[PDB]
């Protein structure tokens, strides 16, 4: 029993410590996400419902696998209640539930760490929300910023010692790719995308090419 | 049977009357129709009394469970749509006799407008649903009577009380042409339910005030 | 109750009426039956409210689903597809009373040519489709009336304005001919409901613009 | 099975020792809940039934997966009978077979300990029942307090000289948060403090945040 | 068949009729139809002869269960609900001619007011209930009247006595206007069966109080 | 736990490690897939959709499933939708999802490496698309070229060296053929196909025989 | 509707009419009844459009399907079984009004006879199946206007392009008795769709040959 | 994992060498089957479908549980499409398959080593095809001759030396019984049959008695 759950917490730990990492930070138009992606088309940054977003590190199957599971459960929920009924909150919470079981019961735990991300409705005035979730179904509310995936500690210090509330689009995604090189960083090598509070419905949008170019510098 | 709600500024009211019957013979006189379902909300059903009671429970329940679950209640959006998922799992023995029509009003705390945030929300036996933005609707077999009846008398409704006074009228129209509602009982002091629901919540009237305006509406029409 | 849709130069206009009745009693006056299913679509459905209903929810948040699972939208195609296979489905429920039939109107991006990028796509109860290169096409207890007027009405439709004008038209022409579909209300200032969609995407018009047309159709009419 | 249960109630054991501390003393309007809870929205106490209440301490999920299915019985007990017929009795003999059942075939124990608590009828003279359910379905019932989570013993030990079952919430209160800081080496960002309030008319749980916890602490 | 049930001052007495039947056929003369289900509750029930028995007995086994398993009875309205939730559950074999209804007289001992403790609540088919306040209450093919009896005769309801008499006298007249409810049989001694519920519990009234009784009954409309 | 993770990884690498090797390189009328086969009839690369193509190094009933198991997922996923829904990224999304559960779950894991190739529709400029599958299902997309089998490193050199993007059909095929000789073939030993981008709809296509010898003679 | 297939030396012809009915009301004037399944395979399908566009498609499929998984295509006999076990399948909802025949037009690859590869199978509503041996078949609610026309203008057939005259014209006798076949329309420029297959595998007909065949016969007949 | 899959190819290996040879080579008039069978009643050849032949080493109910399987295939695809689309590259190809589950999943790896064979339809020109499976799921396409059972090598040297690609009948069978001696072998010690390229439906016929007598002398 010790040893089993010994091993597999250690096979997870290592396999999250080996993937690339993941920065996602609260600012005043509502949530960004920057990952070290060198991929064109797989993404580990994803939209799960009108104003609730997705973030993972680790093996991609695996959070492919709980990214598509949690927008079934929210597409579900919204169809079975409605849209408003369907919060960060939520999808933190089943993926805990699940991540627990799967770490406890499957084969292999799942080498895997989560961000689920919540703006305002439009019009609405209310605080983002970061939530985090690790591959043994623990899960931690974050006020300004959540990183996952590979030597983390650089970068929450960067970030600790960098991050101000508010802060532009372009000042948060020059501090995000900063402590992100603590531990190139151009447009080739990352995958950004936002919740932007100032959409009327679905707040997800990806910067990609020429406009997250133009961001950068 | 008939179920009348009606929207007032800055609120909503909802009153039923109390006969049961079966074919021609009356068979209760104290019966209970419209239930306070959640905080802000009420609900009024026609139909068979035992799936209409069973659908009364079951909804509360429902929210209340949702509400403890997640922690929050669910939107007023939600609530329609988990009635209406009701009444339309409801439909098979519905065909078989065991039909059962809600009619839902409640106070969304969560509109822009205080003054325009109460809503009734009908139903047919499918779970089709209505949100009305007309200022009443009924339910049953005398709410045409109490619809034609408020189409005249609406006009007056400008607080809680002329509300209530118009929701109470609507059923003695219908109590008035239909011998399955039932009218006030001044032998035996029985009068219509009634439930108003504010930023406040919602809370039964005391029978005491229908009574009162029961009398003035006899009177007004001797 | 009568649904229109019809292509005008670079896009797409659905427009449907807001009568609600059971058997000959009116039941409803504000009711919408046209519907943004999504970015590029909207689809209008016909029948019992209930199912009409459960059609475009649960549609939307198919595609939505296809979606944001898959990281692109389907192909025009496929939506139609999906929607036949749901018609399909309640055929069964549809054969005692329950039947639902829908009209979808969208803008298909991945077109050669941004002028006839609309789509309009009329269905059955099997779940039968068929993408109309006509112009036009209705759906409802007025259809028939709609259709035919539109046949003479649709020559003017030039640009996004004089579409909007005959597809309010066409919906006058049925409400003036089926009782099941409820005209324009100058008591109440209940008017069509109307969905335009272009390459910038499907917008809901607003109801003053219905308003100024159908007093522009009745003053026709009139005097 | 000689040391496969002992490996089991150890895992169990150590995983509630290394997390936070809650409380729940009884108070003379009824029941309080205070627990050292860092965030803004993910709860450890709950309401179970209109006056039975509920607190954990422990692994999140596993208390939250217990929570829900103790939400589930209430409810279906009161649909299927009466609302009256569900007492805190009921809920802590449940979750005293769930646990135990749990920590006997689950793939891993649950590290989690639980505390129901329950209020009298509003008008009802009636003294404020607590139990205590452990990882191993382990279920006692407390006359004053429960502590769970972390290092009991300097919290117990705070309480159990120096407590009025007759305290006043804001009294009450403050020696709950005192026992905790006994724990510790608080304020409203690091409390989350909850009341089965006995002069509620039917639910008696209610949340006590923001300003008004702020205007209970510092007076 | 008859079942009363009525409330006195501080109690309830429920009495029913002795005769079984098969058409126009007597099949029985000392058929019980009135039970008592727990220290505090009695049902008394209408109908199908096997299904009556089952319900009574069924009934009697739950409560019993619930209070052995949970140390506690169910308060009433527990009662009540599952006394509906099995009429309800008959509903099927109701329909196919396997019909029985309820009534329920009980002593609730939760109750806040102990002269009016008394309760007696009705069924029908489809497990609908109400709680009565009329303060009386009959099931039956002679249900109706002895409602109509009891409504002339519940002034006189002064005690658990007064209470009896009226009880046994509706079941008479009853027995007068239905060939179905058998009256008193003063050559075999057998009278109408009744059970008599207060604080102290339910007790079942002996022949010789209902035989004293029906025998002034008899007398007194003989002259 | 890491134990048997260690052995199951072990054994799918080692298994793969002594299996024949297979190339596919983006050239400028679409993708070309050679593999060293020296069968007749015992497939190595395969068709997968109008405009993707498949290509497996290993143990031969093991990804001969999973080259079934992804036509049905295209045909059947192509007929709930429409064709033009069907595109190499899900194909290599799945397959990577089935590779994980059949290496997590499965008594023993598979030994098999995964090349999912998509050229553009007929008339479209789309640069293609290479994919590929490990035995764990680890999935990365690469741009010009993907070697699976055998000892890999050699040919993957040799192709870094001499590969140009939009060469000849015969310069990518004189080009592959000599990576894969560092680690002579020719028609008896060969197995060619391309993603034809040039096609109208099927751009799969088989290169066998005397059109084979008369592309290797050059 | 009506469709329409003869053989000619060294291939085969198929050709379909436009229009699609609902009762007496003309819901389709530029409707495709026939449809290249494979490289050497044509489908034209009556009767209900949705179950007759399913067959068509769902065969197309499952025949490509067998294809990749076997590397080779199935034998002709395999095409006409899983077609007729498809009609089999259909036989309950054809009971219930959703019918659909398809008729099925190939060139066997495998034949013996390079001229006599041509293949025209037709079916029924229980799947059972017919290889014709007398040269032309056609199916729908004017097949037998239309195989009568044919069993008088098929001496004609003597190439690919006089067999292609044939079909439109048996197709015109069609429509000229039958109101649910549509004919040459004119005035809209629509008309027959028709696929031809030889040993070159399965072409489209082009439109403007099908106009221009339609015209010498409209011609020919004033 | 490892240790377990070693010890399954051991088991099954050792079972194939302890048992009789079998050999199926391409002749002037189809395929020859010669095995090693001392039993009256007991077959190691049989036929699969009209064209198609099979040949198996080793032990006995499980290669006899491989051919009904096959059958089985053969017959419901030819019933499901029809006779011409069974073909020998299908049966081996689902024969791997099988073998390969077997082999990894069920208790005892089965101790088997199978050959499929298939000769061209009646008036048809099509050179034989010979397919070798083994007990892991292996396949291999022969192009002259396939030897299973017991210590292979000599058997397959010797008909590397004596193959003669359009051989008769009679010269076939002398080289395989020659093969397969490198107690003295004949008509009660051998178990022959043939794919007959000039039948015209059903190709398998046995070779027995008298006329086998015939055949070695
Ligand atoms: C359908 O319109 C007539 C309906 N009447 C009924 O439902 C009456 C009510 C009745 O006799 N009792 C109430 C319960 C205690 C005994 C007396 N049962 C029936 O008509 C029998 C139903 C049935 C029989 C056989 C097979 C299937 C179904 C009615 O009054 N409906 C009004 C109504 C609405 C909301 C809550 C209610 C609660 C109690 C009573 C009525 C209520
Ligand atoms: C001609 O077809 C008659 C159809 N009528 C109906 O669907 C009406 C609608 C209605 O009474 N209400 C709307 C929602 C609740 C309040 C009132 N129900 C019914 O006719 C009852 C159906 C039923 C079926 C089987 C057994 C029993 C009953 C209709 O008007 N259909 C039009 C329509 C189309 C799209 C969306 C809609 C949304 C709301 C209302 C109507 C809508
Ligand atoms: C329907 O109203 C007449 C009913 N009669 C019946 O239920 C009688 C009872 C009877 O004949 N016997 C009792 C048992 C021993 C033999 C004599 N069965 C019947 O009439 C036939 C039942 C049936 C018909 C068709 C299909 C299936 C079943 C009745 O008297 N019901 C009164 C009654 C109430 C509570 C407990 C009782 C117990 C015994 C007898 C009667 C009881
Ligand atoms: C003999 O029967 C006439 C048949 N007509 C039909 O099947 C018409 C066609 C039609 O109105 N639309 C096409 C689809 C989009 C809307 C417009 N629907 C119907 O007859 C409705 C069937 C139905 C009714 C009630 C319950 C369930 C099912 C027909 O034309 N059949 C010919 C035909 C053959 C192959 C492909 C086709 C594709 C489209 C249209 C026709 C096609």
């Amino acid at each position: 029993m010790e040893q089993a759950m010994r091993e597999r917490s250690e096979l997870a730990r290592k396999g999250i410590a080996r993937a690339k990492s993941v920065v996602a930070l609260a600012y005043a138009g509502g949530v960004l996400f920057v990952a070290e992606n060198p991929s064109r088309s797989l993404q580990k940054i994803s939209e799960l419902y009108d104003r609730v977003g997705f973030a993972a590190a680790g093996k991609f199957n695996e959070f492919d696998n709980l990214r598509r599971g949690g927008i079934q459960f929210a597409d579900t929920r919204g169809y079975a209640y409605d849209r408003r009924d369907v919060t960060g909150r939520q999808l933190a919470n089943v993926y805990a539930q699940t991540l627990g079981t799967i770490f406890t019961e499957q084969a292999k735990p799942y080498e895997v760490e989560l961000c689920v991300a919540e703006v305002a409705h439009y019009g609405e005035t209310k605080r983002p929300e970061l939530y985090r979730i690790t591959y043994d179904g623990s899960i931690a509310d974050e006020p300004h910023f959540v990183v996952m995936g590979g030597t983390t500690e650089p970068i929450a210090n960067a970030l600790k010692e960098s991050y101000a509330e508010n802060a532009s689009l372009t000042d948060a995604l020059r501090i995000a790719v900063a402590a992100l090189r603590a531990g190139t960083l151009g447009v080739a090598s990352l995958e950004v995308a936002v919740l932007d509070a100032n959409r009327p419905r679905r707040a997800f949008r990806r910067i990609t090419g020429s406009a997250l170019q133009a961001l950068l510098v | 049977t008939t179920i009348v709600a009606l929207k007032y500024p800055g609120g909503v009211v909802m009153a039923g009357d109390r006969r049961s019957t079966q074919g021609n013979m009356i068979s209760g006189r104290d019966v209970r129709k419209v239930y306070i379902t959640d905080d802000y909300t009420a609900t009024g059903i026609a139909g068979t009394a035992a799936v209409a009671v069973e659908f009364a429970r079951l909804y509360a329940v429902e929210l209340e469970h949702y509400e403890k679950l997640e922690g929050v209640p669910l939107t007023f959006a939600g609530k329609i749509n988990r009635l209406a998922i009701m009444v339309r799992g409801n439909l098979a023995a519905a065909m078989q006799g065991l039909l059962a029509l809600p009619l839902l009003a409640g106070y969304d705390i969560h509109a822009s407008d205080p003054q325009s945030a109460g809503r009734i929300v009908s139903f047919d036996a499918a779970g089709g649903w209505n949100i009305e933005e007309e200022g009443y609707q009924a339910v049953g077999s005398g709410s045409l009577f109490a619809k034609s009846s408020m189409k005249k008398l609406y006009s007056q409704v400008t607080d809680g009380d002329s509300g209530l006074r118009v929701a109470v009228e609507a059923l003695y129209d219908a109590a008035d042409d239909d011998s399955a509602t039932g009218g006030p009982d001044l032998v035996r002091g029985i009068f219509p339910t009634a439930v108003i629901i504010d930023a406040d919540g919602a809370v039964d009237v005391p029978e005491s005030r229908i009574a009162e305006l029961a009398r003035a509406i006899i009177e007004s029409r001797s």
